[PDB]
């Protein structure tokens, strides 16, 4: 039994079909991720990605930042996260400009200027909102005790 | 007609699909093991064989190895993304190391290397001394 | 007939001095004669590359066997000299009587040019250089007692050296074995694993049980060396032994019977360290070797030779194959039985790895009497064996690459483990690169973060045991396990294998020999840095082995060789792309890695272990425990370690430690000198030489062996050599001078 | 990309064309030398700049000179 | 690093990194427009000299100032 | 008050300005006129 | 076959410091600067290969290949001039009962294949075409 | 003998012998005339 085979049955491509690269688990997870899922509009793709990344970013800042022990530590953490989101958003904007150009036509192809702009917008809204949600959640932590 | 190989992570990448690609072909009289430039060992087939690579040098390197097996019928081509193909080597059917009547000289200067012009003389000209 | 037989050719090579007068005889190219200075250098660089001197494995093999005899002869002469110098130029006798006060010395300088200052007042009405190799302790453990005995072992050494040299000549010029003889791995392993190691251990146990143990007991008790009976007396009079160990009375009767328990008097599993000498109990050491001996002898009966029973390594290797590894270990046997370079790779790596282990195990569990309290010897040995190990490990990698470029054959390796490795090399290297970056950024970042924070007046934000803390929880756990082992997981033991894990403070002579070593945030930070350094070294070396034959950049690197300068200025630049160059770069990282390790040892010990303890419980460490809050920042290392602990070397002038000061300076000079070879190029030098030659010509004289500049590769080699010598030399003096004082 | 030029001092040893790793050089008929052959550089678009050719020339000073210049994917030997 | 280590080694390593980015899902979405390559021979020399020089001047600048001020000022 | 200027300008000069400048350079070098 | 397809590229040789388009062109006509991967059911690099359910590894799906039959044609087209020169010389040397260049070519290549024809001296050819 | 003499005539060997001799004589001079910073 061989669990490693040439990818796509092409013995000369620079890739291999390993259990990690091509397993039902990996295929399933990647197919349903917002980035590659089928049917999602550019805006929704960005939104989901943003919602996911914003929620986990408030943590590092809130618990290890300069004002962690201050009563306003969580608030400061939120502000810091928003700042990071802005930096990342600038990057997305700039990338789109260089990679796609100035006027597009295909449409509904994440890889076009219009679609990219919509994607970026979604990310910003989702990320900032997600960070806010974490702020509300971390304001009062449940002990789940009966 | 692909030789028997199990795959590698040293094969071609996107450039081969969007910029340009190469291919070598040869005929063998026996099935033998050769080492491929990408990395690893493969077994050639008894007859026609075709292999794809990303660089001309990689193809010509394999040709050197083939000559050791006494194979001198190799041909190298460049396939563009649209499907256009260019025959590259042996270009005129005769290996370059053998003078073939019908080939014209190119990039030849009729004087010793020391007779090239002085850099200052060609200043503000755009040409170089070796092209002057 | 027999699978294993002896085949030897008589009178293979005539002994004469003709070739001696024909430098370069070994090479076809060099033999023609010298025309430029390059010939001279090449002569020395291709001297021992037998593979390039001949095309027959038999011939190459024959040379290697004989050459090895030569090394053995040299080693024997070395040991002989040491014993002689310890018999005629040492204070062993005095030290033996008062080991705590007298300082070990076995080298004396002639009274020429004020160099006599180097002869220190070590003690015992003797003046000489304080040695740090640990000979005195070893001799005491063996039970030497006299200096006459040292003289005789010296004579034996000289004799042995001669025998080895004769053997080399004999087995190359008169009786040279054929290739078939060499290719008998199963037999060799059976003999070496049962005879060399098994019988060796058993023989040593005999000496320890009959000669060393008894004498050392008397010495520890207080008996004057002169009053202790001579070694032969113990061997003959069983009654004398019975007095010390009351079981010899029973004789060997208990042994032949199954009652091995009666020998518990001398064979014990006490553990811990002898309170009087501060070294492992010899009784335990005797049982150690006896047990190991049995194991080795049994293991030597695993491979088939000429009697049917046994294992054939080829079969074992080929059977072990799995779903993810193709043909598995098929093809490896042939490689290791037809390629010396491959064998050297594995053997050299393992040898170096062992040296590093010896360094760690020999300080935590001091093996010799009166060694732990001698801080100088302890530091010297740890650093020495740490270095030897690093070089050997890198060497293994080098020879591994030479194999890929010179002996690897695609035909014999189809879908085997080696082939599959070379088929996913990109993945392996890519991932390792990331691992190195991750570790490096996080590990060193901790230090930079702390430095910035302390400088900005924000000490509460540092990664320290007093702020954000990064405790080594896993290691702390293992320590507890080992501490509680005696009596539980190790029921028959009586104490911890090492007091480092935990226990009490063992003190000898008012000085601390061993103490529990604790692990905190600083230790976490340093350990992870060690990981980073080692990982990067592996990256460079492994990349060299995997991409030795080919690469996307240079598809035909194999034809170029293992040691080529480059392929050209094209492809954007192909400088230093050979496997040799990867080894070149790897050595620099090995230097860094080992340097940090030895520094960790020096500061940790002088801060949390070594020191003095009062009659009551008051422990004063040499540096005062500064490691915890000072080793967490780079400024701390520069100030509390290098700057402070270097006060000894810099202030050594006018003392017996003056030599170290001079060497410290000299080493710095050599290190800097090397940077001119590592930063410059052959072109500038060649042109300069041209102008210089003009002068000589203008005066009607010039060498026929035209002066030429060193090759690109040699330039790099010369640079690395001087760099390593200078760096290691500097630390050598720094450590030794500091240690002499602290001791 | 790079520029390779051949000079009249060539002797038609063919060593250069046998060393090129990318078939940039060829041997063409000529009458200036006893061998009756000279080297040419018809396909300089594939020169990587190795200078192996120069290393092989036997003439006092290289009859084949490679002058490095503009860089392209081919000249930079990029398989990616 | 720039002075003692030369291009060949680095170029090969960069090649492996390119492979990874092109084969890692999610990151594949983003791609470069300028092929990643190693620094040139002369460039590395310049970069190295600059690093050597800047460090040289900075370190002495601190010493000459802190030592003099810390003792006499 | 001018005294407040250090706390209003430094944030801009060391953070906002460098960012926009780098962005512009990238857009300039990634464009094919 | 467009023998100039490669030459017809966007590359513009510089004044000094450039070898030029050489013999087969200096750069591919197509631009390598294409986009990255796309969501399932979408395409990015123009005539790219659909990744199916694994769009992440779409670039590993080959779409550019060489047809052996087509390979023969490219060999003939790019070596047409050489063949012409060869046959012309054969014709110049008073061929025995010569007919037409093309006819001679067919006869001479009917035997000795085509590759062998390209690698044979006029003398050998005349010997071969003695009949 | 002749061949051995040639080996002893090799550059490396001769240098070592010569330098040993030179070093020795310098050392011996300092042994009998020590501590000199000038011709007295
Ligand atoms: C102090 C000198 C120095 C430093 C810092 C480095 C640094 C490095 N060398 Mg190197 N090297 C040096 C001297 C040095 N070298 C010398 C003298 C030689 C000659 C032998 C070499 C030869 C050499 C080779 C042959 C190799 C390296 C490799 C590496 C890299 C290891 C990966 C890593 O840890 O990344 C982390 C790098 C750091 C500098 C860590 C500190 C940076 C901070 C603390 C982390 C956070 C910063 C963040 C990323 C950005 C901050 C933003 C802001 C500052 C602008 C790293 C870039 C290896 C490599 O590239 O493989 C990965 C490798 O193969 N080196
Ligand atoms: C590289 C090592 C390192 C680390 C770990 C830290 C850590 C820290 N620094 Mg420090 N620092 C460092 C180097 C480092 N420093 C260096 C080299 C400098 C000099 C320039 C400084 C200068 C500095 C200053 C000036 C300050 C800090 C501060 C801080 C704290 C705030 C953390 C923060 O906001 O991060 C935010 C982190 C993130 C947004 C992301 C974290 C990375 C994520 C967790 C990785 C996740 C990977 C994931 C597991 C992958 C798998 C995913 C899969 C399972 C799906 C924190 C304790 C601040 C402080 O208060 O000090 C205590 C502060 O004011 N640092
Ligand atoms: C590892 C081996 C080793 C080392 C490093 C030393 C080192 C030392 N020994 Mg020692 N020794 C050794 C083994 C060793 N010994 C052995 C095995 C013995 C037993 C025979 C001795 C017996 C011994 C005595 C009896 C004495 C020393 C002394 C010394 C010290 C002065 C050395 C000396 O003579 O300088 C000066 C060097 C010379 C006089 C030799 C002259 C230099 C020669 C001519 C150069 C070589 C010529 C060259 C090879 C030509 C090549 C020809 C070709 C055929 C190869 C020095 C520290 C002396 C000492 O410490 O006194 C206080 C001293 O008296 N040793
Ligand atoms: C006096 C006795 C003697 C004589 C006359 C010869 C003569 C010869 N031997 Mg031989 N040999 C001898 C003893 C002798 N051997 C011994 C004892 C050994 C075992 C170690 C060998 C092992 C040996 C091998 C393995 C080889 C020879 C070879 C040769 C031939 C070439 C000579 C040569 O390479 O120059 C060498 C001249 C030297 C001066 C080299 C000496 C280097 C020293 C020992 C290094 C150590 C010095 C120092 C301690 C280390 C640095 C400090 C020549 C016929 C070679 C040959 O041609 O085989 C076909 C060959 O391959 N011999
Ligand atoms: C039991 C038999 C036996 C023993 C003891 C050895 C021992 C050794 N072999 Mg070995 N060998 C054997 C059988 C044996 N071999 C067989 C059967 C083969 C053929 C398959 C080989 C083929 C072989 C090769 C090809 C090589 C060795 C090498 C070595 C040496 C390794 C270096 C080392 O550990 O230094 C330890 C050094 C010592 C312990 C010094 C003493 C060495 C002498 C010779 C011990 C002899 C016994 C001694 C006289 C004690 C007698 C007991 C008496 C007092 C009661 C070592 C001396 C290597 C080497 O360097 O050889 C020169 C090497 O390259 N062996
Ligand atoms: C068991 C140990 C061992 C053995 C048997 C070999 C054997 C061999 N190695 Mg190897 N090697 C080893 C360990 C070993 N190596 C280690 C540990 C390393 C890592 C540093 C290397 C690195 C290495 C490289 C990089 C190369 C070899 C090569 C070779 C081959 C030819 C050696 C040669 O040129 O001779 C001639 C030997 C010399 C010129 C050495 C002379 C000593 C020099 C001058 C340094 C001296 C330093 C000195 C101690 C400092 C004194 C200071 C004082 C003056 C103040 C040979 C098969 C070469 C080869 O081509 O293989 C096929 C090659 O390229 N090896
Ligand atoms: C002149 C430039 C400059 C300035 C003004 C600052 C200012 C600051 N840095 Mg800093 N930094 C700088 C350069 C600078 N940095 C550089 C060059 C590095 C690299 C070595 C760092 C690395 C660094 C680290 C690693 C950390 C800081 C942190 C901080 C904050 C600590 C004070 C505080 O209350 O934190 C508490 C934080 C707040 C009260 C939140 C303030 C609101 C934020 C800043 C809004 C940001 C939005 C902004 C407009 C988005 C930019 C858009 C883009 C187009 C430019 C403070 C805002 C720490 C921090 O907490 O970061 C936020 C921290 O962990 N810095
Ligand atoms: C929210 C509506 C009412 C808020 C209010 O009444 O203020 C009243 C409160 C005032 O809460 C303040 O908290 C501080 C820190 O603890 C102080 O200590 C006091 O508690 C208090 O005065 O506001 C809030 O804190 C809650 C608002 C949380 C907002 C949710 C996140 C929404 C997304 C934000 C990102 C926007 C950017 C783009 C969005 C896309
Ligand atoms: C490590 C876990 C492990 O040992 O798995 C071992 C795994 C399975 O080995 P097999 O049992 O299939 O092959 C058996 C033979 O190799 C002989 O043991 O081999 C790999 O594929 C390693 C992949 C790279 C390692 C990833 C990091
Ligand atoms: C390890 C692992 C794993 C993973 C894990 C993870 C990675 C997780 C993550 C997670 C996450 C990361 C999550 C996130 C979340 C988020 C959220 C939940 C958000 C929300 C938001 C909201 C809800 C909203 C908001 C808003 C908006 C939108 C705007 C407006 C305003 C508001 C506020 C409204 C598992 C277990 C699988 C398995 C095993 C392996
Ligand atoms: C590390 C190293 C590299 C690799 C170093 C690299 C690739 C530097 C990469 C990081 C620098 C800081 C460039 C990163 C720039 C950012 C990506 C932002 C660029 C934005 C543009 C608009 C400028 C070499 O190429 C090299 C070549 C020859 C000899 C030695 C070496 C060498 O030692
Ligand atoms: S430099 Fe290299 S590629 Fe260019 S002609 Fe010379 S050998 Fe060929």
């Amino acid at each position: 039994a061989n669990f490693i085979k040439p990818y796509n049955d092409d013995p000369f491509v620079g890739h291999l079909a390993t259990p990690i690269t091509s397993s039902s688990l990996t295929r399933a997870l990647l197919k349903n991720l917002p980035a590659y899922r089928f049917g999602l509009t550019p805006l929704l793709r960005g939104l989901e990605i943003g919602l996911a990344h914003g929620y986990f970013l408030i943590g590092p800042f809130a618990q290890l930042g300069p004002l962690r022990n201050s009563d306003i530590g969580l608030l400061a953490g939120f502000l810091s996260t928003i700042g990071l989101i802005l930096i990342l958003t600038l990057g997305l904007t700039i990338y789109g400009a260089a990679a796609f150009g100035q006027e597009k036509s295909n449409g509904s192809e994440l890889q076009t200027k219009k679609s990219w702009d919509q994607f970026k917008g979604g990310f910003f809204v989702g990320a900032c909102g997600s960070a806010g949600f974490a702020f509300i959640c971390l304001s009062s932590i449940p002990t789940f005790a009966l | 007609p692909f030789p028997t190989f199990g795959g590698s992570t040293g094969g071609w990448l996107r450039a081969a699909e969007v910029e340009e690609k190469y291919a070598i072909t040869w005929t063998s009289t026996k099935e033998q093991i050769f080492e491929m430039p990408t990395g690893g060992a493969a077994i050639m087939r008894n007859g026609e064989n075709l292999l794809y690579l990303a660089r001309k040098e990689q193809c010509l390197a394999l040709s050197t190895q083939l000559r050791t097996f006494k194979i001198n019928d190799y041909k190298i081509y460049r396939i563009f993304p649209s499907g256009e193909v260019q025959y590259l080597h042996p270009k005129d059917g005769v290996f370059p190391e053998k003078v073939n009547p019908g080939r014209t000289s190119v990039n030849s200067r009729g004087f010793s290397i020391g007779k090239n012009p002085n850099p200052a003389s060609i200043k503000f000209s755009g040409i170089t001394t070796y092209e002057s | 007939s027999k699978n294993v037989q002896v085949f030897v050719e008589k009178d293979a090579v005539e002994t004469s001095f003709a070739k001696w007068a024909q430098p370069g005889h070994f090479s076809r190219t060099l033999a023609k004669g010298p025309k430029t200075t390059t010939w001279i250098w090449n002569l020395h660089a291709d001297a021992h590359d037998f593979d390039s001197q001949t095309s027959s494995l038999e011939e190459v093999s024959r040379k290697i066997f004989s050459a090895h005899f030569g090394q053995l002869a040299i080693i024997f002469l070395w040991i002989s000299g040491m014993h002689f110098h310890g018999a005629y130029f040492s204070n062993y006798s005095a030290w033996l009587t008062d080991p705590i006060s007298i300082k070990q010395s076995s080298q004396v300088v002639w009274p020429i040019v004020g160099q006599e200052i180097l002869n220190a007042d070590v003690g015992g009405n003797f003046q000489g250089i304080q040695t740090t190799s640990g000979w005195f302790q070893m001799w005491r453990a063996e039970g030497i007692t006299s200096e006459v005995e040292l003289y005789w072992t010296a004579i034996g050494g000289l004799a042995m050296s001669a025998i080895m040299l004769f053997a080399g000549w004999f087995h190359y010029h008169k009786a040279a074995p054929k290739l078939e003889w060499f290719q008998n791995a199963e037999s060799m392993m059976n003999h070496h694993l049962a005879g060399l190691l098994g019988l060796g251990c058993l023989s040593w146990s005999g000496h320890q049980i009959h000669i060393a143990l008894p004498i050392n007991k008397l010495l520890d008790a207080g008996v004057s060396p002169q009053e202790i009976p001579l070694p032969h007396e113990f061997l003959i009079n069983r009654d004398l032994m019975a007095q010390l160990y009351p079981s010899f009375s029973k004789g060997l009767a208990p042994f032949f019977g199954g009652n091995w328990g009666e020998y518990s008097d001398f064979l014990t599993f006490k553990g811990g360290l002898n309170p009087v000498t501060g070294g492992l109990w010899l009784s335990d050491i005797a049982h150690h070797h006896l047990a190991l001996s049995v194991l080795f002898i049994i293991a030597g009966h695993m491979y088939r030779t000429n009697w049917g029973i046994g294992h054939n390594m080829k079969e074992i290797l080929e059977a072990h194959k799995g779903p993810f590894t193709g043909e598995g270990h098929k093809g490896l046997y042939e490689i290791l039985t037809t390629s010396w370079h491959a064998q050297l790779a594995i053997n050299l790596a393992m040898m170096g790895s062992l040296s590093i282990i010896v360094a760690h195990h020999m300080y935590a569990m001091p093996p010799y009497p009166y060694l732990a309290t001698d801080y100088a010897t302890q530091l010297s040995l740890f650093t020495h064996h740490m270095w030897i190990g690093g070089f050997c490990v890198v060497g293994g990698a080098a020879h591994g690459a030479i194999f890929m470029v010179r002996d690897y054959t695609p035909a014999n390796n189809y879908n085997n483990l080696l082939d599959r490795v070379l088929r996913h090399r990109d993945a392996i290297i890519s991932h390792l690169n990331w691992v190195c970056i991750f570790l490096g950024c996080h590990a060193f970042g901790f230090y930079i973060h702390n430095d910035t924070m302390r400088a900005l007046g924000r000490p509460q934000d540092m990664f320290s045991d007093k702020a954000i803390q990064l405790q080594p929880i896993f290691a702390q756990w293992i320590q507890n396990i080992h501490l509680l082992a005696p009596g539980t997981t190790a029921p028959n033991a009586l104490a911890t294998t090492s007091y480092a894990f935990g226990g009490d403070v063992i003190e000898v002579g008012g000085k601390i020999a061993m103490m529990p070593i604790k692990l905190g945030t600083a230790d976490f930070m340093v350990h992870h840095i060690h990981a980073f350094t080692i990982h990067v070294t592996v990256l460079i070396l492994l990349k060299g082995v995997l991409y030795a034959r080919s690469s996307k950049l240079i598809p035909d690197k194999a034809n170029l060789g293992f040691r080529f300068p480059c392929d050209g200025p094209g492809r954007g630049g192909t400088c230093q792309s050979s496997s040799w160059d990867h080894v070149f770069l790897g050595l620099f990282w090995m230097y860094n890695s080992i340097s940090v390790v030895i520094f960790h040892f020096s500061w940790k010990m002088q801060s949390d272990v070594w020191g003095t303890i009062t009659p009551d419980g008051a422990i004063s460490h040499i540096t005062g425990g500064n490691f915890a809050q000072s080793s967490i920042t780079i400024n701390g290392w520069l100030r509390d370690f290098l700057w402070s602990q270097a006060s000894q070397v810099i202030q050594s002038y006018g003392s017996a430690s003056s030599a170290y000061g001079l060497i410290f300076l000299g080493a710095h000079f050599i290190w800097a000198f090397s940077l001119m070879f590592l930063f410059s190029g052959r072109g500038y030098w060649q042109e300069l030489i041209e102008s210089i030659v003009w002068a000589h010509n203008k005066l009607n004289f010039a060498p026929t062996i035209q002066p030429r500049a060193l090759s690109i590769t040699q330039g790099r080699a010369v640079g690395l050599a001087h760099y390593l010598l200078g760096g290691i030399g500097t630390t050598w003096a720094f450590f030794l001078a500091r240690a002499i004082s602290i001791t | 990309s790079h520029t390779v030029k051949i000079y009249d001092t060539c002797i038609g040893c063919t060593q250069c064309v046998r060393a090129c790793p990318t078939d940039v050089l060829e041997m063409v008929p000529w009458d200036g030398c006893k061998s009756g052959q000279i080297a040419s550089s018809p396909r300089v678009e594939d020169c990587v700049g190795c200078k192996r050719c120069e290393t092989a020339c036997p003439t006092d000073f290289l009859s084949v000179r490679v002058y490095l210049g503009a860089e392209t994917t081919r000249s930079l030997g990029l398989a990616y | 690093m720039f002075l003692i280590s030369w291009r060949g080694y680095w170029q090969e390593l960069i090649e492996t990194l390119v492979w990874a980015h092109e084969r890692t899902p999610l990151a594949n979405l983003i791609r470069w427009r300028d092929k990643p390559v190693a620094l040139s021979i002369v460039q590395a020399r310049l970069v190295g000299l600059v690093h050597f020089s800047v460090g040289y001047i900075l370190t002495y600048a601190a010493f000459v100032i802190a030592s003099t001020s810390g003792k006499f000022a | 008050a001018a005294s407040f200027l250090p706390s209003i300008l430094v944030p801009l000069v060391g953070l906002i300005f460098p960012a926009f400048s780098m962005a512009l350079f990238f857009l300039y070098v990634q464009t094919d006129d | 076959v467009d023998l100039d397809y490669g030459m017809k590229n966007s590359y513009v040789p510089a004044t000094g410091g450039d070898g030029g388009q050489g013999q087969f062109g200096a750069q591919s006509p197509n631009d390598w600067r294409v986009a990255g991967t796309s969501p399932v059911g979408e395409t990015s690099y123009a005539g790219a290969a659909d990744g199916g359910e694994e769009p992440w590894f779409a670039e590993a799906i080959s779409t550019v290949s060489l047809d052996l039959q087509k390979a023969d044609e490219t060999l003939k087209a790019f070596t047409k001039d050489a063949a012409a020169f060869k046959i012309e010389e054969f014709a110049a040397e008073k061929p025995y009962g010569f007919t037409s260049s093309d006819a001679a070519m067919e006869e001479l290549v009917g035997k000795l294949g085509y590759s062998k024809f390209l690698e044979m001296s006029t003398k050998q050819l005349m010997k071969t075409w003695g009949t | 003998m002749n061949d051995f003499q040639k080996y002893l005539s090799t550059a490396p060997v001769l240098l070592t012998l010569w330098m040993t001799f030179t070093a020795g004589f310098i050392i011996e001079v300092n042994r009998f005339f020590p501590d000199m910073l000038g011709l007295y």
